[PDB]
RNA sequence: CGUAAAGCGCACGCAGGCGGUUUGUUAAGUCAGAUGUGAAAUCCCCGGGCUCAACCUGGGAACUGCAUCUGAUACUGGCAAGCUUGAGUCUCGUAGAGGGGGGUAGAAUUCCAGGUGUAGCGGUGAAAUGCGUAGAGAUCUGGAGGAAUACCGGUGGCGAAGGCGGCCCCCUGGACGAAGACUGACGCUCAGGUGCGAAAGCGUGGGGAGCAAACAGGAUUAGAUACCCUGGUAGUCCACGCCGUAAACGAUGUCGACUUGGAGGUUGUGCCCUUGAGGCGUGGCUUCCGGAGCUAACGCGUUAAGUCGACCGCCUGGGGAGUACGGCCGCAAGGUUAAAACUCAAAUGAAUUGACGGGGGCCCGCACAAGCGGUGGAGCAUGUGGUUUAAUUCGAUGCAACGCGAAGAACCUUACCUGGUCUUGACAUCCACGGAAGUUUUCAGAGAUGAGAAUGUGCCUUCGGGAACCGUGAGACAGGUGCUGCAUGGCUGUCGUCAGCUCGUGUUGUGAAAUGUUGGGUUAAGUCCCGCAACGAGCGCAACCCUUAUCCUUUGUUGCCAGCGGUCCGGCCGGGAACUCAAAGGAGACUGCCAGUGAUAAACUGGAGGAAGGUGGGGAUGACGUCAAGUCAUCAUGGCCCUUACGACCAGGGCUACACACGUGCUACAAUGGCGCAUACAAAGAGAAGCGACCUCGCGAGAGCAAGCGGACCUCAUAAAGUGCGUCGUAGUCCGGAUUGGAGUCUGCAACUCGACUCCAUGAAGUCGGAAUCGCUAGUAAUCGUGGAUCAGAAUGCCACGGUGAAUAC
């Protein structure tokens, strides 16, 4: 796309393959350097994800979830009982969860 | 029966002919039964060759046929006794001075002529024919071949009904004209009867 | 044991089984030990003897038991005393279609009497039977009578279940709640037993409005002992007695305990600013959804089908059969209890995939509708069935066989029939001998077999032969359009150019399988967007291909002639390369632009430009599979079969037969036409053993001489409907041309069976086609000609080409 032959050829086949990237980097987006299947997970709503907690126990991953009163403790390893749709709530949270990721030994 | 041979429809497409002389009325039907011949009596004679194609051409007056084979050594064989051989009985026939040349087809397992005759070989050298097309369509498409498709058909492993169980692997585009799809057909006779073999082989889209 | 077989229809309750909690005593059950016995053999264990083994045998263990004595006292039981958490009593209220008896009220139906009034009413899909000018129906007034009780009315209430619905009174049962008091385990279940028990039915006596088995009539129908219509008796209603059953069903026995939740309904009640349509609790009954758990699954899910305990009932493959016999009950109908012989290898439950539905939703196609023209009626052409025959060769048979294989049967083709003939053969390969082959002759016969004359050496061989060809002999074989398409390949039809068919990985389910592929839009299209336990991929759709519609570039003959010059006025010539055109290469059309609607998405609707506008028109292209569809007779092919014959050669015949029936076409029935004369405008093709000008002859089919052309040059070859004149005049006619007689031409050895065409004569049937049926959506249908393949000659068929050119689609 931003290098090589993008204008060739056609402009309908063109716009259709840059929609091709917003559909594949919107639902492909940030797992896409990641390369392995990661070691941890963290979902930010353990009923509204139940998916990928389902799919993290299928494989032995960690669950991290902020489950809320709806939630279920599924297979959760480490449950935290806080609120999963208050936009505060969930900067705060992941503000600091992202706090403590980026210490690595550094 | 209902589908159309795949090398006709493309004919003028990416596909040539197999003879490529110009004739009036006066001898085409002469110079088409003397190619029946020579492709008769020269696909006879090199069985064991494993030939592919064989092209005729006349360029005023003489033949000049080109064995598309897989194995040039053995058509040609220590210094070329076979061929010159092969060029006075082709002479014998057509009633033309005959040439002859041998074009090298290497890759043999993608051109279909010859996995055809690799599969109805071993089928009347009594092996299991799930076997000889899985492996057909395996080291098939282990070198290129975008696609393969095989098909063998009738009375398999000596049933009393006949079946026709297919394979095919990667994309065989078999409605789209610019596809350089590779076809050919071989007959076995088993102790059984007939069992035929198709093979579709997909080597590009233009 | 909800649905597979299996929960009594529901209760009350005796005998039976089981029984909260504390203390004391007993010690019956229970436990421990001891003693007596539990015969021997046998089984088991450790040994011993037969050479081993079986066998025999020594000692033990065992004989799971019973009796007695000695103890233990936790549990169960007995006895005595208690205790309240089970059960029950009392006080006060609450809600209720709980029951039984009696009364009353209002709407409505029917009937009766009367007033008005007049031709229908009623009924049905349509009708008719029925009622009605003796006055119906409609309408108003008065009366009688019977049954049921609109609205409230609610997965609302009450009842053990059956069941109970206006309002009021009387007699009466239960439930629930609040606080307190009392009894003190009084409890739970229950075989036999007893009671209650819808509806229909039965008995006696009433009642009888509506409704309605039976019944009758009318229809419907092939029939209609039915459904529908019009009447209509028992019955339904009351009193008393019987019956004793139901899909008497939550297909779920009763009682008790425990085990996450949510939303309601209904009926109590306490507390707290009530300061709402308050808040917060605590009971009883009940509805829906769901968690764990259970379940074959479906589902159940604090009202369990979960986790337990007590007692009862019942089940043991389907049918026979809940039947027969017997018993008991019953007035009867029947109820209850309850087999067997024989017979089958299944019967069954739940769920999955599909198919189907006179199930539902959405959508398409000349599918219907809207139209135009046909077919079925007539004559002929051609195919088929049948019949005939010596043979009428074989194959194709709903759609998808029936001018199909066959793009062309006189002989040939030909496979069939009748005769005449041949046997290593007509067609092969390999031998051995002889001879070059070949070429013109004659006789016999239907051809090949026989009898002769020349020509024979086409090139090499210590010669014994080879190249080519022909006879002869043995073979191994050759040959088979013989059988099997239900043993096959290949090729084909069809559903259907319908939009579908799948797979990998993942997930869900025990599993068959599911998802993806469904859902909201959209599309011609699983097209495209959006969503989504799916993520992707393949075959298919679309595009790439051919053609057609516009423009540009190139080249310009044989093709073209705008501008030029003269012209025998014809592109005819010099010439011109503009134009038509030819053929090669490009441009072009993609929802590209605009407006509006739409999830700001897909897209749809409309507009501009453009030759063309939304897959522009047409074609090619036909997914996985279905029909054990077609072909063994194109070919190939497994097996079977004939191999002096089912193989081969020949002549004549047949495939063309004709009481009949069907399919597909052509020509007609006419005036929108027939005939005569003149005259205009095509496209696409074919052509050397061929197309065959000009000119002469023939009325014509054609014949003679014969140019030109292997071809944008010559020939086939004049397009015809059209138009302009004249005539015919509604007639079986100047329609129609079948049929038949005569005379011919051509092709071909040969037109008798059995060609095509011409000329003269003849001149049927037919006046628009019954039931029914078909094609077509625009250069289409309709109609008019032309060409080609097969082919010596033989098309009304097939495949192509152009001319004129519609109607209609709500």
């Amino acid at each position: 796309s931003q290098d090589g032959t993008f204008d060739k050829l056609t402009k309908k086949e063109a716009l259709m393959r840059t929609r091709e990237l917003e559909k594949l980097e919107n639902s492909l987006g940030g797992i896409k350097d990641m390369g392995g299947l990661p070691d941890a997970l963290f979902v930010i709503d353990a009923d509204h994800e139940h998916i990928a907690i389902k799919e993290a126990n299928n494989l032995g991953i960690p669950v991290f979830a902020i489950v809320d009163t709806n939630s279920d403790p599924d297979g959760v390893d480490f449950v935290i009982p806080g609120n999963d749709d208050a936009i505060r709530a969930v900067t705060l949270y992941l503000g600091a969860v992202a706090a403590t990721v980026r210490e690595g030994r550094s | 029966g209902q589908k159309v041979h795949p090398n006709g429809i493309r004919l003028g497409i990416v596909k040539p002919w197999n003879s490529t002389w110009f004739a009036n009325t006066k001898e085409f039907a002469d110079n088409l039964d003397s190619d029946f011949k020579v492709r008769q009596y020269l696909t006879k004679e090199l069985a064991k060759a494993s030939v592919s194609r064989i092209v005729i051409e006349r360029p005023a007056k003489s033949i000049r046929v080109t064995i598309h084979t897989a194995r040039p050594g053995i058509v040609i064989g220590k210094k070329g006794e076979d061929v010159e051989k092969l060029r006075k009985v082709v002479a014998d026939i057509a009633g033309v001075p005959a040439q002859i040349n041998i074009a090298e087809v290497r890759k043999p397992e993608l051109d279909a002529k010859l996995v055809a005759d690799s599969i109805t070989s071993q089928l009347e050298r009594r092996v299991m024919f799930r076997r000889a097309m899985k492996r057909a369509v395996q080291n098939a498409m282990r070198l290129g071949a975008k696609g393969i498709k095989v098909e063998v058909s009738g009375r398999l492993g000596g049933a009393e009904i006949a079946r026709t169980e297919w394979y095919r692997e990667g994309r065989v585009p078999l409605h789209t004209l610019r596809a350089d799809i590779d076809y050919n057909t071989s007959e076995a006779h088993t102790t059984y009867g007939v069992i035929g073999v198709k093979v579709w082989i997909f080597k590009g889209e233009i």
